[PDB]
């Protein structure tokens, strides 16, 4: 008894037809990823950097060791094709097959096969569909791990020498890191996952991940739900897809923030300097300057009395001074060789500064991710001239508000499924109004 | 009265839109307005 | 057996004709280099 | 007003011969300038260091003067220091550093005299803006 | 009868006055200790150097505001993103001068709500009711976690996070279109569409129903008094109220259905607050607003001025005075 | 529920309707694009035209300072152009 | 059954679109406004006046578009095309900002035209008339802002012109004169939008959550008769959840609706009786204690004197170019200008 704008919702109890439109879906999903590549490609110019060219999936290639040589110059295109071809393919065989069993297939499975028709209160065969997905997410995670180990490594920004491609030997198996980041606070300095800094941990994680989702699979398919989980739960479709909705929601929040904050697993010579990152480097070039001209930037009092071009941090490492104070927990690769156990050492910035550093210092400074929405770069009062919104602003913001509304369709399809389940989703009885039973409240 | 289908008109006033207001935004990349 | 013309008739086309005319304008526009 | 071959019309060296740009070069000038140099240099500033601009009575008084097409071009090949006294193709865009910045290199010379041609003429549009910063924009 | 389905049952009783729950048993709490330390750093709490520069900012009655001037000030900005809980301090007296109370209050209070949030999904489901009146508060939900936590995430610190206080947020407002030209964002733009539409259809549907009410009573007593609670008619007549509102435009820009009425009412000013609370959200991660400084130029390249450009003139100016003497470098790059 | 207009989706439907509009409407939009390009709207509506903002070695407002001869103004910076 | 009463008999007859007496005042002004607004910003300049494009022929997109008023020298004229500043002559007209007039003083008759029209109809359908006297907010807070404002002021200049952006520049312009976010008239009309939009939202929610099962299907919008005398929400549950989730609830239907014409309404008069103290620059632009203790005391800080700087760098940066009548000439060393900004 749906409306066409809730058309979908017909489909509830459709197996076969359901099928059909992940199927389908799963197509455009492949579809999409294999045109931008090819798009990006044919609109990629090697001679300038990624970030400068409106580029979100050649970087996330590259990261993974497609491509690129030392330093993230691309050496070679001919992978990024590759990819972009082989899902743009791909899809249209999803495609085929959602259009098949959405159109001609059968409309339910239930009769055709009892191993692939499901009811949405079968608890057992729900959880042994999970379990077989879960077997699938956990060897896409060791994919990620066997890449890394045997099949050419990843990109390190973190390597010596600019960076470079690196294959990862000493996978992190301690449980007390790999856990460790799990437990750590998300507030400043500490970053809970998202200060994940090596390729090390990154690598032992996936291991991790992978054992336990192949683990959890075996366990969902072997078990059905235990007594207090029956009685918790709301068994049904909708229900289900609450749920989905509320995980994707907070992945998408955490998204956001690796993105933003982190440089390792995102390389800022593939996605631009982080926010924290460019500002940093906007103290690092105007104390480079000054100093060649020859302030002695250890000693300099600001207009406030605090330091103009250093200070300290609240519990004492010596930092970056002005406003960038805020951002004293950045980490990257072009200053570290720059601090001492203190933090910064005021003898390494008078003697030890090199020129790639000041060249990186100042990149990073012009290309702040900051721009306006028709990709004017910079602050709000620049002039038009440079075409320029990073990469992170755009992959930020946009799984902000995806997150944003997966939370509401959260919200939506949790309360639906509750009341449907209880059997009010439709209205109030008017000869059964629960209010009119109760007594008064004064 | 009906002879022509009302999706059919509806389809084609759409990309009518479409393509005006698209040339309104290739326009503000090219010409007067694009800083250029 | 409907009438054409009417106030009706006449609302509408106060605002449908000038908008054409001026969307042809305005999209003449676009062509236009400094 | 319009792009007339007086405002196209700029210095080629400091002997004083001239050279008249097209307005095909302008904008290729101003295209390669957004390409190669905006980042730092939008709007006749340096972001990266404000205190020299390419203004022309700033280029005028460096040494070598640039404030011509040649100085202009043996800059983005060999760029030197204010008073000349240093090369500092390590730390600012030329062909000399096209290893190491590689947006310079597929940068022909006549590429070059139209980026050179473009910060020349600009100030005769622009006037005080160019170069001047916020106050003026 | 036992002791603890006796507890699960006094939480979630309908007949409690306040319906308590169990997201209530997070929000009672956490609304508490807000509220309190509100109320008494809005009194008398010390200066509070905000922008971490040592320059300490008075927010309080006692220290020379009024009530309009007054604010709870952001924690400073050389804690940046830190936690900062007052066990975390040395003493009272630093957490004070630090800006602690900020933090003790915002987290408490965006726990509590979003507890609000929940405990309205629960009694609706305690009731019999349907369950989204609590979609409706995520529009204002989400607006607070913008301002006091999306926005302070993406710049790198709660110094830049909204002040509690009525001229702090004006601050706010003020740096904010001066950073983000947030006017010439379109996500703004339905916010403002959300809200004048909002108070427009307030006005109008409160006018259509205030107009058809059907006549119950004397010109002695208000007319509130031919409605009694709990009554099956309804008061007013919607035909007569459409067969005005059609004629006032035209027959099919009216509704005559109740419930699509009452929904599109629901949906303009929440689809508007929800835009514009994720206007906040991402140019917290610095995608701002239009820019379209100097895009009109003559034949020769002179600019020609729009009034983009002296909007400009007016955010420059906002820019230039902020935190006057927070900034040693030319970009304000957050 | 009627007034005895003949309904829209009645009459955008009909053959005899786009008879006409397919006649109507492209006309209408040619006649806008003409006015434009062939510059008849600059010289009715007074706007400058990219090259007559300001005289060439110039960077002043043509603005109109006087009340009763911002008329004889306007016309004094046109010929400021000519 | 003279003439007088035909015409009432036409007039008034049920058509597609409703004329009345009214729609002679209103069609004509209605139209002729938003004509003049769709051809200025299509064609017509602010060059002469502003010093300003305004129009998509010039190179302007939809936000950037405007119908400018007229030159500061203008003054208060009516600027009528057959006057002695234009002297008929269209093209100077249009050049001078009488489009700007055109199109306030045929808005406000057409605002009037409306309003009669809300009274008309509803005199004819029988309906009390409280959408007339709703509508008199809007009404109020045009004639405020577009007309007594400029009037109190030098000239229609400083009214706000008709364009997103310039209408964005009026707001920032009162922020930085007026302080208009400090005056406790504009704050009233915060709470009256806010507080309607909020009543607007809470109201469609509730009842779209106690609606009554009327019909089987998912769909809840097929199960309403727009003659059904039952009430097809229950404010008896409605009033429990309300009371029990905010400590209090409406229980009167009336009151309510009642309640929901009031906010807004009364917060839209009270922004614009602000403006008109405005006019005459009668801002609440300070706090006579702070700024005492402030001169004395270089430690003391507060939002408001840190809202007052900002106020002072608005003005100096963007008065050269918004009152270019002025002659304003600011050299660099007298802008004000925090540290390194
Ligand atoms: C089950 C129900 C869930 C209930 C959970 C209840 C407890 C949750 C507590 C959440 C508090 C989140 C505050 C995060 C603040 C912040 O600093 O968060 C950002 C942190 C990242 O922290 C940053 O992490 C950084 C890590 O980078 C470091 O390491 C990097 C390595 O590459 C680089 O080197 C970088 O330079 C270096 O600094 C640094 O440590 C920074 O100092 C640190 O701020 O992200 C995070 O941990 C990632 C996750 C944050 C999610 C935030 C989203 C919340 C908003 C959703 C609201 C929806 C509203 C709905 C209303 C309707
Ligand atoms: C990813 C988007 C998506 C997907 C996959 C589906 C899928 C489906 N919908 Mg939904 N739907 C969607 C979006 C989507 N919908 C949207 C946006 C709306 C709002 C308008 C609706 C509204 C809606 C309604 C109202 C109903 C559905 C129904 C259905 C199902 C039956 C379709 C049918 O009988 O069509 C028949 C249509 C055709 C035969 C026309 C041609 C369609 C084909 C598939 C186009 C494919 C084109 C492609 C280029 C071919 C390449 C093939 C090549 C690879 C070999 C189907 C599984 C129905 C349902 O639930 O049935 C119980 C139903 O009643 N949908
Ligand atoms: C979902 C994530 C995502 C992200 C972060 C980006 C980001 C980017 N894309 Mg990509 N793209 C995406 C999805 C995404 N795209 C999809 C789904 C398509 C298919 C339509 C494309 C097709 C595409 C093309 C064809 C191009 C880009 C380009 C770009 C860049 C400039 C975008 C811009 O100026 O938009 C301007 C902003 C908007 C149009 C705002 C959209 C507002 C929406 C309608 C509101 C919706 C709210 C709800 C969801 C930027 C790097 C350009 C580029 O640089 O390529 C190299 C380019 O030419 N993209
Ligand atoms: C997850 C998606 C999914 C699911 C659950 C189903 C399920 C089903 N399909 Mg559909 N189908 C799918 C995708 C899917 N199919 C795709 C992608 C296509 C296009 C190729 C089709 C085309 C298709 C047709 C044409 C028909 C079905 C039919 C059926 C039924 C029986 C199939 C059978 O006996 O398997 C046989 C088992 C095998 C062939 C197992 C061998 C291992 C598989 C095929 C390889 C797995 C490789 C790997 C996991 C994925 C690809 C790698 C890639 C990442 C590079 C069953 C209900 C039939 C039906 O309904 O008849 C009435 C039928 O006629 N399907
Ligand atoms: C897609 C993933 C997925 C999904 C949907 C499920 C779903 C389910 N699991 Mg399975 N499970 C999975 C993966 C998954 N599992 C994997 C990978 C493993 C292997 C480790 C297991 C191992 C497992 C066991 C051993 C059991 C289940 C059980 C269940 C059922 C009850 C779950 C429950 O009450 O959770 C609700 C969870 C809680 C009430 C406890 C929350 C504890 C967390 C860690 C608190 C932290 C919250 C914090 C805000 C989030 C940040 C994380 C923090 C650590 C940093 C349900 C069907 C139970 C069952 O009935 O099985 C038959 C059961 O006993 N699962
Ligand atoms: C995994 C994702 C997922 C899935 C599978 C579903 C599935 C479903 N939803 Mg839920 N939903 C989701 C996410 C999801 N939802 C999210 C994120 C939200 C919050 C936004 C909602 C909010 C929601 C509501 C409010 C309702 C549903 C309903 C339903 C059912 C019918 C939906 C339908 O027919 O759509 C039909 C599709 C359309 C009408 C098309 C919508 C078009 C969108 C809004 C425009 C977006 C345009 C985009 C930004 C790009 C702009 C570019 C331009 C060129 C177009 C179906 C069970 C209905 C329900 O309860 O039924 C049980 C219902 O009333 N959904
Ligand atoms: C009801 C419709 C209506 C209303 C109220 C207005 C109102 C207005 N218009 Mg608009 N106008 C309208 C329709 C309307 N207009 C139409 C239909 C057109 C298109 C043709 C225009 C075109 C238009 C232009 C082009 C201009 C106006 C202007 C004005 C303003 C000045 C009018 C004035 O001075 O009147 C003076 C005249 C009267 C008040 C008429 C009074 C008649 C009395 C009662 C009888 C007098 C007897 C008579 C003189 C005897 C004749 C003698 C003979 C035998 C020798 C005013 C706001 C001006 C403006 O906006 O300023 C910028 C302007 O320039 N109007
Ligand atoms: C694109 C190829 C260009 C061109 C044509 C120029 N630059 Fe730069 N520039 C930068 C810095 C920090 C300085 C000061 C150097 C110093 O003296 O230490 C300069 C200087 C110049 C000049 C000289 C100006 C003068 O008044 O004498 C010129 C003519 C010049 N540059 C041209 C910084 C940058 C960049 C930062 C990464 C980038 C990119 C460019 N410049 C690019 C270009
Ligand atoms: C059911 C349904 C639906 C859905 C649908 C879908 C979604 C579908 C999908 C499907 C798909 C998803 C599709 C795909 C396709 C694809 C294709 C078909 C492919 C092709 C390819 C090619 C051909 C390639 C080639 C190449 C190469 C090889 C190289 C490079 C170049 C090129 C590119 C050329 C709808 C809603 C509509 C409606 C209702 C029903
Ligand atoms: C890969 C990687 C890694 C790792 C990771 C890991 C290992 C993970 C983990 C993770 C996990 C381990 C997670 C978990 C989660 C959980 C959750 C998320 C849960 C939740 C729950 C809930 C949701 C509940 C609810 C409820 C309640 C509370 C009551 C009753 C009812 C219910 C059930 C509803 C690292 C970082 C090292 C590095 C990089 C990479
Ligand atoms: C002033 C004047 C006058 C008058 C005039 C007029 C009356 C005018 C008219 C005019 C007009 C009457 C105009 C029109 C135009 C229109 C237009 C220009 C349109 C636009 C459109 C658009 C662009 C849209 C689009 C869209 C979108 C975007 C989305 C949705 C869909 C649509 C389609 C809606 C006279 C002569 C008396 C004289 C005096 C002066
Ligand atoms: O806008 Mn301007 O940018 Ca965001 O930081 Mn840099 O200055 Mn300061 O502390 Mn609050 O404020
Ligand atoms: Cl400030
Ligand atoms: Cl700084
Ligand atoms: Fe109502």
């Amino acid at each position: 008894g749906f409306a066409w704008w809730a058309g979908n919702a017909r489909l509830i109890n459709l197996s076969g037809k359901l099928l059909g439109a992940h199927v389908a879906h799963a197509g455009l999903i492949v579809f999409w990823a294999g045109a931008m590549t090819l798009f990006e490609l044919a609109h990629f110019i090697p001679e300038k950097p990624m970030y400068e060219q409106g580029l979100i999936l050649i970087p996330h290639i590259a990261t993974l060791g497609w491509g690129v040589g030392p330093g993230g110059e691309v050496v070679d295109t001919f992978p990024f094709f590759v990819v972009g071809v082989v899902h743009l393919i791909s899809s249209a065989v999803l495609g085929f097959g959602g259009v098949y069993h959405a159109i001609r297939g059968p409309e339910t499975l239930e009769e055709y096969s009892s191993f692939f028709g499901y009811d949405w209160k079968d608890k057992n065969k729900m959880t042994t569909i999970l379990g077989f997905h879960l077997i699938v997410l956990g060897i896409g995670a060791l994919l990620l791990v066997a890449k890394a180990m045997f099949f050419g490594g990843l990109y390190d920004t973190w390597a010596p020498g600019g960076g470079d491609v690196r294959v990862i030997t000493n996978p992190t198996l301690d449980p007390r890191v790999i856990f460790g980041y799990l437990l750590k606070s998300p507030f400043g300095g500490e970053g809970w996952i998202v200060s994940v800094n090596n390729l090390e941990d990154v690598v032992g994680g996936h291991i991790w991940i992978g054992l336990i989702c192949i683990a959890g699979g075996i366990w969902h398919i072997l078990t059905t739900p235990f007594g207090w989980a029956r009685r918790a739960f709301i068994w049904s479709g909708e229900a289900y897809l609450s749920y989905s909705l509320g995980a994707l929601s907070m992945m998408g929040f955490i998204a956001t923030c690796f993105v933003w904050f982190n440089n390792t697993v995102y390389p800022s010579e593939f996605y631009g300097p982080t926010g924290p990152e460019a500002s940093q480097a906007q103290a690092m070039t105007f104390l480079i300057r000054d100093q060649k001209l020859g302030a002695n930037v250890g000693s300099a009092q600001g207009p406030t009395g605090l330091g103009k071009y250093l200070m300290r941090s609240p519990t004492g490492e010596i930092i970056f001074g002005g406003e960038t104070m805020r951002f004293w927990d950045f980490r990257g690769p072009w200053l570290e060789p720059l601090r001492g156990p203190n933090g910064l050492d005021l003898n390494k910035i008078k003697n030890d500064i090199q020129p790639w550093q000041e060249r990186r210092a100042a990149e990073y400074m012009t290309h702040a991710p900051l721009g306006s929405l028709n990709s004017v770069g910079g602050v709000a009062t620049e002039i038009n001239s440079v075409n320029f919104v990073s990469p992170r602003s755009w992959l930020a913001t946009s799984h902000f508000v995806l997150a944003f509304f997966f939370l509401v369709g959260h919200l939506w399809h949790a309360g639906r499924a509750r009341a449907a389940a209880a059997g009010f989703e439709k209205g109030i009885d008017r000869e059964s109004e629960p209010v009119l039973s109760m007594p008064s409240l004064d | 009265g009906g002879r022509i289908p009302l999706w059919i008109v509806a389809t084609v006033a759409g990309m009518g839109v479409i393509v005006i207001v698209g040339l309104f935004f290739y326009g503000a990349y090219a010409g007067l307005g694009s800083s250029l | 057996s409907y009438p054409i013309f009417t106030v009706r008739w006449v609302a509408v086309h106060t605002l449908a004709v000038p908008t054409i005319f001026f969307l042809g304008a305005i999209a003449a526009m676009q062509f236009i280099q400094r | 007003a319009e792009l007339t071959p007086e405002v196209l019309t700029v210095p080629l060296n400091s002997e004083g011969k001239t050279i008249t740009l097209t307005e095909k070069q302008y904008l290729e000038g101003k295209r390669l300038f957004q390409y190669a140099c905006a980042s730092c240099h939008v709007g006749g500033i340096t972001k990266t260091n404000p205190s020299l601009d390419l203004r022309t009575e700033t280029l005028a008084l460096a040494t070598p003067p640039r404030d011509n097409i040649e100085g202009l071009v043996d800059y983005m090949k060999n760029p030197t220091t204010y008073d000349g006294e240093q090369e500092i193709a390590e730390v600012h865009p030329s062909l000399r550093s096209a290893d190491i910045f590689p947006k310079m290199r597929n940068l022909t010379e006549k590429d070059l005299v139209a980026i050179a041609g473009h910060i020349l003429v600009e100030p005769k549009i622009l006037g005080d803006k160019w170069g001047g910063g916020k106050v003026y924009y | 009868a036992n002791l603890w389905e006796r507890f699960c049952n006094w939480v979630t009783s309908t007949d409690n006055r306040l319906y308590v729950g169990w997201f209530g048993v997070i929000m009672i709490p956490t609304l508490l200790a807000a509220t309190i330390c509100f109320v008494i750093a809005f009194i008398a709490a010390p200066p509070v150097d905000i922008d971490g520069i040592r320059e300490p900012v008075s927010g309080s009655l006692l220290y020379g505001n009024n009530i309009i001037t007054g604010a709870v000030v952001p924690s400073s900005n050389a804690i940046g993103l830190h936690f900062y809980p007052i066990w975390e301090a040395a003493s009272l007296d630093e957490w004070l001068y630090n800006g602690g109370p900020y933090q003790l209050i915002i987290f408490h209070f965006l726990l509590g709500a979003s507890c609000y949030m929940g405990r309205q999904w629960e009694l609706s489901y305690r009731l019999g009711m349907r369950p989204w009146i609590c979609v409706a508060y995520s529009a204002p939900l989400a607006s607070a976690f913008a301002v006091f936590l999306i926005y302070p995430i993406g710049q790198g610190s709660f110094s830049d996070g909204m002040p509690l206080g009525i001229s702090g947020t004006f601050n706010f407002m003020i740096v904010f279109q001066a950073e983000h030209n947030i006017l010439m964002h379109p996500f703004h733009q339905l916010g403002v569409a959300g809200v004048f539409g909002g108070a427009l259809f307030c006005a109008m549907h409160g006018s259509l129903v205030t107009s058809s009410l059907i006549r119950e009573t004397t010109e002695t007593e208000s007319a509130n008094y031919g409605y009694k609670f709990g009554q099956e008619e309804e008061t007013y007549n919607i035909v007569a109220a459409h067969g005005y509102f059609g004629r006032l435009i035209f027959q099919y820009a009216s509704f005559n259905n109740s419930r699509s009425l009452h929904f599109f009412l629901a949906a303009w000013p929440v689809v508007g607050v929800w835009f514009t609370a994720l206007g906040i959200s991402t140019m917290a991660f610095n995608l701002n607003g239009f820019n379209f400084n100097h895009s009109v130029i003559d034949a020769k390249g002179n600019v020609i001025n729009t009034w983009a450009d002296i909007i400009n003139r007016a955010n420059l100016g906002m820019e230039v005075m902020h935190e006057r003497n927070a900034h040693n470098f030319p970009l304000d790059l957050a | 529920g009627t007034t005895g207009e003949r309904p829209f989706s009645d009459i955008i439907t009909s053959v005899r309707y786009w008879v006409i509009h397919s006649i109507t409407i492209p006309a209408l939009f040619i006649a806008g694009w003409l006015f434009v390009s062939t510059g008849l709207a600059y010289d009715v509506f007074g706007t400058p035209r990219p090259d007559s903002y300001y005289a060439q070695e110039q960077r002043s407002i043509p603005l109109v300072t006087d009340r009763f001869e911002a008329k004889q103004q306007v016309e004094t910076f046109l010929e400021q152009l000519k | 059954r003279g003439w007088f009463d035909i015409l009432d008999d036409w007039l008034k007859r049920d058509r597609f679109v409703f004329v009345g007496w009214s729609g002679i005042l209103l069609f004509p002004c209605a139209y002729l406004a938003l004509g003049g607004w769709l051809t200025g910003t299509t064609f017509v300049t602010s060059w002469y006046t502003h010093g300003l494009a305004s129009s998509y022929l010039e190179g302007c997109n939809f936000l950037t578009v405007a119908v400018s008023t007229p030159a500061n020298s203008m003054g208060h004229s009516l600027l009528l095309l057959w006057g002695p500043e234009a002297q008929g002559d269209f093209t100077r007209w249009c050049q001078l900002g009488g489009l700007w007039t055109f199109i306030a003083l045929h808005g406000a008759f057409g605002l009037i035209g409306f309003m009669l029209r809300q009274f008309e109809i509803a005199r004819l359908v029988g309906v009390r008339p409280y959408n007339a006297i709703a509508f008199s907010a809007p009404i109020a807070v045009f004639v405020s802002v577009f007309l007594i404002y400029p009037l109190g002021q030098s000239s229609w200049f400083f009214a706000p012109s008709f364009g997103v952006a310039a209408i964005f520049r009026f707001l920032l312009f009162f922020q930085g004169f007026h302080n208009w976010t400090l005056n406790p008239f504009h704050m009233m009309g915060v709470a009256g939008v806010l507080g309607g939009a909020l009543l607007c939202a809470i109201h469609g929610a509730t009842v779209e959550n106690t609606l009554f099962q009327d019909g089987e299907g998912a769909s809840t919008f097929r199960a309403f008769n727009p003659t059904q005398a039952e009430e097809t929400y229950s404010m008896v549950t409605a009033n429990r959840f309300w009371s029990q989730i905010f400590g209090i609830a409406f229980s009167n239907k009336r009151w309510l609706h009642f309640f929901m014409l009031f906010v807004p309404v009364t917060g839209l008069w009270m922004s614009a009786i602000g403006v008109v103290g405005l006019a005459l620059n009668l801002r609440s632009y300070d706090f006579i204690s702070q700024e005492i203790r402030a001169a004395e005391d270089p430690e003391f800080e507060t939002f408001y004197t840190k809202n007052l700087l900002l106020n002072e760098g608005i003005r100096a940066w963007m008065a050269p170019q918004d009152q270019p009548h002025e002659n304003f000439v600011f050299p660099e060393e007298v802008l004000p200008r925090g540290n390194a900004l």
